[PDB]
């Protein structure tokens, strides 16, 4: 909230949901996502 | 600061306060008049401003000062909604007491009862204080000359003497000079003109500033009648002091 | 670990220095304290005595706490409304252990940046064994410590990160040759109550506003003793109409007399200057100008 | 908070922040203080004026309820006296009606407490900006004091204070307190810890002091009749107080 | 405080001399323990009282890891927990973070939340592992479990909650005995006495009543600690608490 | 000059985060200045506009 | 009598055996000429002129307060004499706060390193505090008390001859046939701040090129003294404060 | 017998009677324990007057053998407070010591100029006038003079008041 | 939240108002009411105390609502006095209508209605008070109820309401035989009481007491009030004093 950190977090998930699309809508490379819950992440991910 | 508080009058702060009462306190001078109430040995007098500032208005009617029954006279200092909305309770009142008890309300006792219901006022929260100081002036049919001011909280004390307005506290001094230096609770004058014209005195001493018929108006309670002097009444006293 | 000098070169271990050195300082002012007149001595020695047996007593003498068998004491809290000399008090007992006075501040602890605060905290500790036995004091902890603990944004966790940081060392886990921490903040409010606790930081020493004439003697007795006033105005006087004045109050009264002397070009303070003083610098007066109604 | 705009809502640590806040309040106000003795009660406040013009002589602050049960405040001026006025009101309909004279001190401080009760029962009025101290005696329970909180619970005491000098007078009276005290000793007691609250301002005559002690069938206002007891109320003169200050 | 002694010792020693044990009797192992109750009780002194006995590594984590940056980030060192805690197996880590932060962060989420929210986290996955477990006893201390945050907090991933208690009257006397010879024992016995006056509030209090009263006697100047000196002693940290709640009976319900 | 927002070249509140634009409005008051460089700013006149 | 004597002479001070005063408060509306006044006194001694506001210190970034007030102190020590200006500490008035938002807390820090630095510790040597502020009632207790600090001034709004002054000042300024006319605007100017006075003159001055005459003659000067009276109520709430 | 029942004001009084008693036999060491004895049990500061003068009286005296005659002047007034605005019944007799007590420890800081405030018109030449005082004062200006020749001639004829 | 009105409903349809006045019983004292075969004793604890504090004049959380049936007390105390006043007068509606005495599980019906209907209905409050109903009536003999402040009842043979709920229930019920003498009945209730109590010395003062007895007096249900004397002498039996 102060520094160090502003862009880290925003560049990193952005650029994740980028190359999993990009491959192309492959049903060979899976993906799994472990995760808490929807409301610790962003409301669209990348999104149905 | 505020967070609720100041929009309610069931709102407390932490320390204790209700804001919006204290609002009231400062909705009072929003008139700009000032008032002085002084006592004599068979009067009392209560002087009050007379802003006439546009000449498209007609000066008589002009005036704060009114008649509330037969030996009561009140001065309103603030806002003319609440002026007449406070005289309409008061005279009310008034007339009430008079048949209820078959014999007249007392400085005090009008001064008392206008406070609980303004107290009331403040209890609940579909009513709102009446921002006005009301000062009721009359020469008692068993305890003589008396003021009882009426603050908009509804705190009431009786009084020597009084001032009210913004300007209040040049006219606190002169009047704590004037007792103290006599070591007598009132005006030594058994005449009621002279203690008008030295009411007259002690305001335009206090004030700093000079004053004109026309910025003056004047109630004047004696025992068992009241009457407001006109503008020409008013006149004949300056001249007395002017020179004497 | 410690720091050590590298030549520039070689860029090999030559010779070693100290760890005192490469931190941050050990006193923000001079070692010596600024009043030699006192007004620690003078003022305030009732409240003063219990200080001095805590914190001067251990490290001139082991052999003292050795005969009981006791072991040195626990941390030490000064608190009690503003203009109670404990600024004054805390350094004027410190010069005279002949200690070296950490001071610094725990202002100082905070910083803009992550991670690096509570890095200062865990330095001081360490430094002030390098060089003790030597008094250690921060001189607030009225925002190191809270009413509530808060971490809606981060920047509140780091805080709350300081004062863990604190406590964990005041325990000791290397002991100390120290009086353990002195602490000052001005009230309870801000202090946790849970997390001071005695134990740990058990001495703890309300300073007070409202005095006795013998407290105010003393504050009088440092006047008398920097300017000595005329034997024919009566300083006690001055006293007996004194009913809850703060040792900031009367520091101020001698000020302002000695203003009015600036001022009538003389060269002494008479019992008339007080009587100015004694009317002002007081406040209040002003609860009465429209308030009635809440008595 | 979010229960400190609410006259409803409790909240999951209790009460409302506003009987809390009413408590405060009453804390701004004046000290005042009652101490109970073995054959009388003395009711002792202050006065200022905020203004040396002022007269607050003819304002009342120890006020009698009933000849039997006097009443002093602390805590906002307005407030009390429209309780008051329900309270005498309240005392004709509840015991003067069924006795056809006076309630007892308990029966009143019960009912005087019912209002304030009323006044938290609902939302949307506030609670009574004061506490009350209520003193007064019967025979069937002797002499006996209270405090009337506008939390509308109530509570007996040997002395007790309440306005804002009541954490110093509170510990003064423990001390010099007495298992047997006479009219005069509370009296003296009463002096010295009001003294405490002001000084160089402190004269018995802005110091109003009053007693419910004994009968009196001098103040009766009729005579005659032996078989009847007079007030046990008695306002006090400023001559008599500046007695008891000249004394001490 | 013996029944956390107890505890301390059946959960921590046991698993680590003889893992085959365990493993044959019941089924799985403990991840650790959470320390939690009143501050003062000592639960730091007597973890590092369980490290010693073990012949265990020590660390001793003191707080949040951000700090140490003289090689690396502390972001980092959690990582290397694992890896440290291995080699020089067996260990015991006193993994500390009190949680003054608060139940703030707990709900949290949002702010610089979440650095601290990964290292504690990440810190978890070491432990229970993916293979392989580094070290079973990594050791959580805190004053509240409301305070804990949810994921550390949720059993089976770390075991065992053991709460210490403001201390009994059995207690009092028992931390009263072991000082007390250190110091001066006094004549005619009123060990007794100040356990009964008395019960303090946390462990911290029973130790600073007894440093406290040979304060009283070395001021006179006495070697011995009499009766006297303990009654002034006890009354003095009693009037602290005190002080506190007093209004409670006066301007109340 | 027309110089347009002034809610971003030199904000009241410092609790937006500017380093550069703080040295902008440092600037603002030198251009003020240097209007009086040849008696009065009749001749080197300056108009602004800000949105709040 | 504060700040101008014993930074000049120390030593009558000295044969006085008391301490020099140092501290002052100064409150009041604005435009009532507080900074002026503050740099006036220092002005006269030549001493070096620090203007800080209290809320260009006051970031997100905690610990930004403390740390510009902390270099500021030590570079006034080499600009001796020397009196740094305080410029509203109701930016960073009140003391309760230490909880909720990191802002509330963000004034205490700035506040607590404050106290010791006035308190001489540290050591104020020929520097002088002079503290302005909008706000004495939302202030810190410990930064008000006396001791930190030896005059209050309260400085009302101007005078009823003081005006006067303000007037003579201005009106000296401006070429004019002479006017004397100020007697009645004066009066007319009641409630008026020193801001108010100023812009009087050169509105009256702007009247007197629109009906192009190089100066003011009294008929403009009565122009502009009721016209912004009205304008300062209409864009005003007429404000209270101490 | 009573420490089982201690919180009267009575034994507050007992520990005094031990500092005097321990005062005498010549031991400062355990006067000054039953000075803090009394002091400690004297919380309860609304129990009498009287009490409460003999007991900045008993801490003066052992303040001014601790050499502190700045803390012996403190104790030595408050002390006199008490008598002089309590009644008189023998407080008269209590007073007077006091007085000449305040004086002592001035004298031994060598400041003639707060000695010479005590000397007034108004309780130490008026309500108590004594040959004490004038013993005392006649010492005081000696010692600033740094005369021994004029200490020889008062001792003699004031040694009654000394003694 | 949902915390603003008791018509409002949580996503999972509990309501805080409830769990909050649940909340204030537990921050005024302990109460303690026991059924034994030979008559239910009633004991409660004094949550202020001043050292010139009185509490000689009444028992602040005892209330008899008929000459039958009292009442044990614990919550706000102004919250109480008017439930104590409907209670009692509901009472003697029975008595007037029926000249017969109230049964017990009607009375704490009518306050459980009340309470809820405050919930269920309008602007107004919940009222936390929790009662603990000490009675004899021919439909089950001795009967010892308590009322939720969440506005129903459950029969007892021992309840504890007020502060430390969970530590006078397992030590109460630990000490529980089905039988009960009316004097273990009492010693009972004074030692939970001291563990419980944070004033270490629990005196006379502290106490409330009321055993209600028709094994006493037979044909009459007969409640009785002990004295501070009567209390001072049972604490020394017991060995607190
Ligand atoms: N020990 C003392 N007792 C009496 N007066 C003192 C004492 N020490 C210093 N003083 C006087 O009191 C003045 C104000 O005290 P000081 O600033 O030391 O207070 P503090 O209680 O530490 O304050 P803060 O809460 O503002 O940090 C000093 O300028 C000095 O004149
Ligand atoms: N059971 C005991 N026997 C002896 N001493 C004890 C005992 N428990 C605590 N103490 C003493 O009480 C003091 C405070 O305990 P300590 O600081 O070690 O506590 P903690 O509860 O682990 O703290 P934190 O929450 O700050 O981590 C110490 O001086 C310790 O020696
Ligand atoms: N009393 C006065 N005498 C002269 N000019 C004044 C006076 N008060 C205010 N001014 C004018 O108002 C302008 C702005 O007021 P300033 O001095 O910045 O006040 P403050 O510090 O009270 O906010 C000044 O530059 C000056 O033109
Ligand atoms: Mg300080
Ligand atoms: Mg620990
Ligand atoms: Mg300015």
């Amino acid at each position: 909230s102060n520094s160090g950190g502003e862009r880290e977090i925003q560049r990193t998930m952005l650029e994740l949901l980028n190359q999993l699309d990009g491959f192309d809508d492959r049903g060979d490379v899976k993906v799994i996502m472990a995760t808490n819950k929807i409301e610790t992440l962003d409301p669209a991910l990348i999104r149905p | 600061s505020a967070a609720g508080y100041d929009r309610h009058i069931t709102i407390f702060s932490p320390e204790g306060r209700l804001y919006q009462v204290e609002y009231a306190f400062k909705a009072t001078n929003q008139t700009n008049i000032n008032s002085l109430a002084v006592r004599g040995k068979d009067c009392t007098v209560v002087i009050s401003q007379k802003k006439v500032p546009d000449k498209l208005l007609d000066p008589t009617t002009v005036s704060y000062i009114f008649c509330i029954s037969r030996t009561i006279g009140m001065v309103v200092n603030g806002p003319i909604p609440d002026a007449r909305n406070a005289a309409l309770r008061a005279k009310a009142e008034a007339a009430e007491f008079r048949y209820k008890y078959g014999y007249d309300m007392p400085c005090d006792v009008l001064a008392k009862r206008m406070a609980n219901l303004s107290q009331i006022y403040t209890q609940r929260a579909y009513m709102r204080p009446l921002g006005v100081i009301l000062t009721f002036v009359s020469v008692d049919e068993e305890l003589g000359p008396s003021i009882y001011k009426t603050d908009p909280a509804g705190y009431y004390v009786g009084y020597k003497a009084t001032a009210t307005g913004p300007k209040q506290q040049e006219i606190t001094t002169n009047l704590e000079n004037h007792f103290k230096k006599s070591k007598i609770d009132h005006i030594n004058e058994e005449s009621w003109e002279k203690v008008v014209e030295f009411a007259i005195t002690h305001m335009i001493d206090a004030l700093g500033t000079e004053f004109s018929k026309n910025d003056l108006e004047v109630g004047v309670a004696t025992k068992d009648k009241f009457f407001t002097l006109s503008a020409e009444n008013i006149e004949e006293r300056l001249v007395a002091i002017a020179e004497q | 670990s410690m720091s050590v000098a590298l030549h520039r070169h070689s860029n090999a271990l030559v010779d070693i220095l100290p760890p005192d050195s490469d931190s941050s300082i050990s006193v923000m002012g001079e070692n010596e304290k600024p009043d030699v007149t006192y007004a620690d001595v003078g003022g305030l020695d009732m409240q003063k005595q219990e200080i001095r047996e805590a914190v001067e007593l251990p490290l001139v003498q082991a052999d003292l706490y050795e005969q009981i068998g006791i072991d040195p004491p626990r941390g030490v809290l000064l608190y009690g409304p503003p203009g109670t000399g404990k600024t004054m008090l805390v350094k004027a007992v410190a010069n005279s252990t002949k200690a070296a006075f950490i001071r610094v501040n725990g202002s100082e602890f905070v910083h803009k940046y992550l991670g690096e605060g509570p890095r200062m905290v865990r330095d001081v500790f360490r430094l002030a064994r390098e060089n003790a036995p030597s008094i250690i004091f921060i001189d607030e902890v009225d925002s190191i410590a809270t009413k509530r603990f808060d971490a809606q944004t981060g920047s509140d966790r780091e805080v709350q990160r300081i004062l863990i940081e604190l406590l964990t060392q005041m325990d000791g886990f290397d002991q100390s040759t120290n009086v353990k921490v002195i602490m000052a903040t001005n009230r309870a409010d801000t202090l946790d109550p849970a997390l001071l606790r005695p134990g740990r930081l058990d001495r703890k020493i309300e300073f007070p506003s409202l005095r006795d004439r013998r407290e105010r003697r003393l504050i009088f007795g440092t006047i008398a003793s920097k300017m000595s006033l005329a034997p024919e105005a009566d300083l006690d006087s001055l006293i007996i109409r004194n009913d809850s004045l703060s040792g900031a109050v009367i520091a101020a009264i001698m000020q302002e007399a000695g203003l009015r002397a600036v001022r009538k070009n003389r060269y002494v303070i008479l019992q008339s200057d007080l009587e100015e003083a004694y009317a002002t610098q007081v406040k209040t007066d002003n609860t009465v100008d429209k308030f009635d109604f809440y008595k | 908070d979010r229960y400190s705009f609410s006259l409803t809502t409790f909240s999951p640590s209790g009460k409302l922040g506003q009987i809390d806040y009413a408590l405060t309040a009453v804390k701004q106000g004046v000290t005042s203080l009652g101490i109970k003795a073995t054959n009388g009660v003395v009711i002792a406040t202050e006065k200022k004026s905020s203004s040396p013009l002022a007269m607050s002589e003819t304002l009342s602050k120890v006020s009698l309820l009933t000849p039997d049960i006097g009443a002093v405040y602390s805590g906002m001026g307005p407030d009390y006296r429209v309780l008051v006025d329900k309270s005498r009101k309240v005392a004709h309909t509840s015991y003067k009606r069924i006795y056809g004279e006076y309630p007892p001190t308990k029966l009143l401080v019960s009912e005087v407490a019912k209002i304030m009760q009323e006044a938290t029962q609902s939302g949307g009025v506030r609670p009574f900006g004061v506490s009350l101290l209520i003193a007064g005696h019967d025979e069937f329970n002797g002499f006996s004091l209270y405090q009337v909180d506008p939390s509308g619970s109530y509570f007996p005491w040997k002395a007790t204070a309440i306005g804002k000098g009541s954490v110093a007078a509170k510990t003064f009276l423990e001390k010099r307190w007495n298992d047997e005290l006479e009219l005069e000793d509370a009296i003296h007691i009463a002096l010295l810890t009001l003294k405490e609250s002001v000084e160089g301002e402190f004269n018995g005559d802005t110091i109003e002091l009053a007693i419910i002690g004994d009968e009196n069938p001098d103040l009766l206002g009729y005579t005659g009749i032996p078989t009847d007891k007079g007030p046990r109320f008695r306002k006090l003169t400023s001559q008599e107080i500046n007695d008891r200050l000249e004394a001490l | 405080l013996t029944k956390q002694i107890k505890e301390i010792k059946e959960v921590i020693e046991l698993p680590v001399k003889h893992p085959e044990l365990f493993e044959s009797l019941g089924i799985a192992q403990p991840k650790g323990v959470i320390l939690y109750g009143p501050p003062g009780t000592g639960k730091t002194l007597l973890a590092r009282a369980v490290a010693h006995h073990t012949d265990c590594k020590f660390i001793r984590v003191s707080g949040a890891e951000l700090v140490q940056k003289y090689i690396g980030e502390g972001s980092r060192m959690v990582r290397e927990l694992f890896v440290m805690a291995r080699e020089h197996a067996p260990s015991i880590i006193f993994m500390d973070e009190i949680d003054s932060i608060g139940s703030t962060r707990v709900e949290g989420s949002g702010g610089g939340d979440s650095e601290v929210q990964r290292t504690m986290l990440e810190l978890l996955n070491q432990l229970d592992g993916f293979e392989t477990s580094k070290n079973i006893k990594i050791i959580m201390a805190t004053n509240r479990l409301d305070i804990l945050d949810p994921a550390l907090l949720r059993p089976g991933r770390i075991d065992r909650k053991i709460e210490f208690p403001p201390p009994s009257v059995a207690a009092r006397a028992e931390i009263l005995r072991i000082h007390s010879r250190k110091m001066n024992l006094t004549r005619g016995i009123n060990l007794r006495k100040v356990a009964e006056k008395m019960n303090g509030c946390s462990g911290a209090d029973v130790k600073g009543v007894c440093t406290e009263a040979g304060m009283y006697a070395l001021r006179e100047r006495r070697i011995h600690v009499t009766q006297e000196d303990f009654e002034l002693a006890v009354g003095k940290v009693m009037n602290k608490n005190q002080e506190t709640a007093i209004s409670v009976a006066k301007l109340f319900k | 000059i027309f110089i347009d927002e002034l809610d971003a070249i030199g904000t009241k509140r410092f609790d937006s985060e500017k380093s550069g634009d703080r040295e902008v409005q440092r600037t603002m008051l030198e251009l003020l200045n240097q209007l009086d460089g040849f008696s009065s700013d009749d001749r080197v006149k300056v108009l602004a506009a800000t949105n709040r | 009598e504060v700040i101008e004597l014993p930074l000049k002479n120390p030593e009558i001070f000295q044969r006085v055996g008391i301490k020099p005063p140092k501290g002052v408060l100064l409150y009041g509306p604005p435009g009532t000429g507080k900074t002026l006044l503050a740099k006036a006194v220092a002005a006269t001694i030549g001493a070096n002129f620090i203007f800080s506001p209290a809320s260009g210190i006051v970031d997100k970034y905690i610990g930004e307060s403390a740390r510009i007030i902390r270099e500021m102190f030590a570079y006034a020590k080499e600009h001796e004499p020397c009196i740094i200006f305080m410029d509203e500490v109701d930016a960073i008035g009140g003391r309760r706060f230490s909880e909720g938002t990191s802002a509330d807390r963000e004034i205490q820090r700035t506040l607590m390193e404050l106290l010791t630095q006035m308190d001489g510790f540290d050591n104020l040597g020929q520097t002088k505090i002079i503290m302005a502020t909008n706000r004495p009632d939302t202030l810190d207790p410990a930064l008000l008390r006396p001791g930190r600090l030896d005059r209050k001034v309260e400085i009302p709004l101007p005078n009823e001859a003081g005006r006067l002054e303000i007037f003579k000042i201005h009106t000296a300024k401006v070429k004019k046939t002479g006017e004397f006319d100020f007697e009645a605007a004066v009066k007319m100017s009641d409630g008026f701040n020193g801001a108010d006075i100023r812009n009087c003159a050169t509105e009256a001055g702007f009247f007197a090129i629109r009906d192009d005459r190089d100066h003011i003659n009294p008929d403009d000067l009565m122009k502009a003294v009721r016209k912004v009276a009205e304008v300062k109520k209409l864009e005003g709430t007429i404000e209270y404060q101490k | 017998e009573f420490k089982k029942l201690d919180d009267k004001p009575s034994l507050v009084d007992v520990h005094l009677l031990e500092s005097k008693v321990y005062h005498k036999l010549r031991n400062l060491a355990k006067s000054k324990a039953s000075l803090t004895a009394a002091r400690t049990a004297a919380n309860s500061i609304y129990c009498p007057t009287q009490t409460v003068a003999e007991l900045d009286l008993m801490s003066g005296i052992l303040h001014c053998e601790d050499k502190d005659y700045k803390t012996a002047f403190s104790y030595f007034f408050e002390s006199f407070e008490s008598y002089h605005n309590l009644t008189t019944h023998n407080s008269y007799e209590k007073a007077c010591q006091v007085l000449k007590y305040m004086l002592l420890s001035k004298i031994m800081l060598n400041l003639i100029d707060d000695v010479k405030n005590i000397l007034n018109a108004k309780y130490t030449k008026e309500t108590y006038q004594s040959r004490g005082i004038d013993a005392m004062k006649a010492v005081a200006e000696a010692y600033n003079n740094r005369s021994l020749l004029d200490f020889n001639t008062a001792l003699k004829q004031y040694e009654k008041e000394l003694m | 939240r949902y915390d603003s009105r008791t018509t409002i409903f949580s996503p999972e349809g509990r309501l805080y108002q409830v769990e909050y006045a649940l909340e204030s019983i537990s921050h005024a004292g302990t109460a303690i009411g026991i059924m034994a075969s030979d008559g239910i004793v009633l004991a409660a604890e004094r949550k202020v105390t001043s050292t010139l504090l009185e509490q000689d004049t009444s028992t602040e959380k005892l209330y008899k609502l008929n000459d039958k049936i009292a009442v044990a007390v614990a919550g706000l105390t102004a919250d109480a006095e008017i439930l104590i006043n409907t209670a009692r007068i509901h009472a003697q509606n029975y008595l007037k209508t029926y000249n017969e005495d109230i049964p017990v599980e009607i009375l704490v019906r009518r306050l459980s209605d009340i309470k809820q209907g405050y919930t269920q209905h309008g602007g107004l409050r919940p009222f936390g008070v929790s009662f603990i109903y000490a009675g004899y009536d021919d439909r089950y003999g001795y009967q010892l109820y308590t009322s939720n402040p969440s506005g129903n009842y459950t029969g007892w043979k021992a309840i504890s309401v007020g502060a430390n709920t969970s530590a006078a229930q397992t030590l109460l019920q630990m000490d529980y035989k089905d039988d009960m003498k009316v004097d273990d009945a009492i010693e009972l209730a004074l030692k939970t009481l001291s563990k419980t109590t944070d004033s270490s010395a629990l005196t006379y003062d502290r106490l409330e007491f009321a055993t209600i007895r028709k094994g006493a007096n037979d044909g009459e249900v007969y409640q009785k009030i002990f004295k501070p004397q009567e209390i001072k002498d049972i604490l020394v039996k017991t060995g607190i004093t």
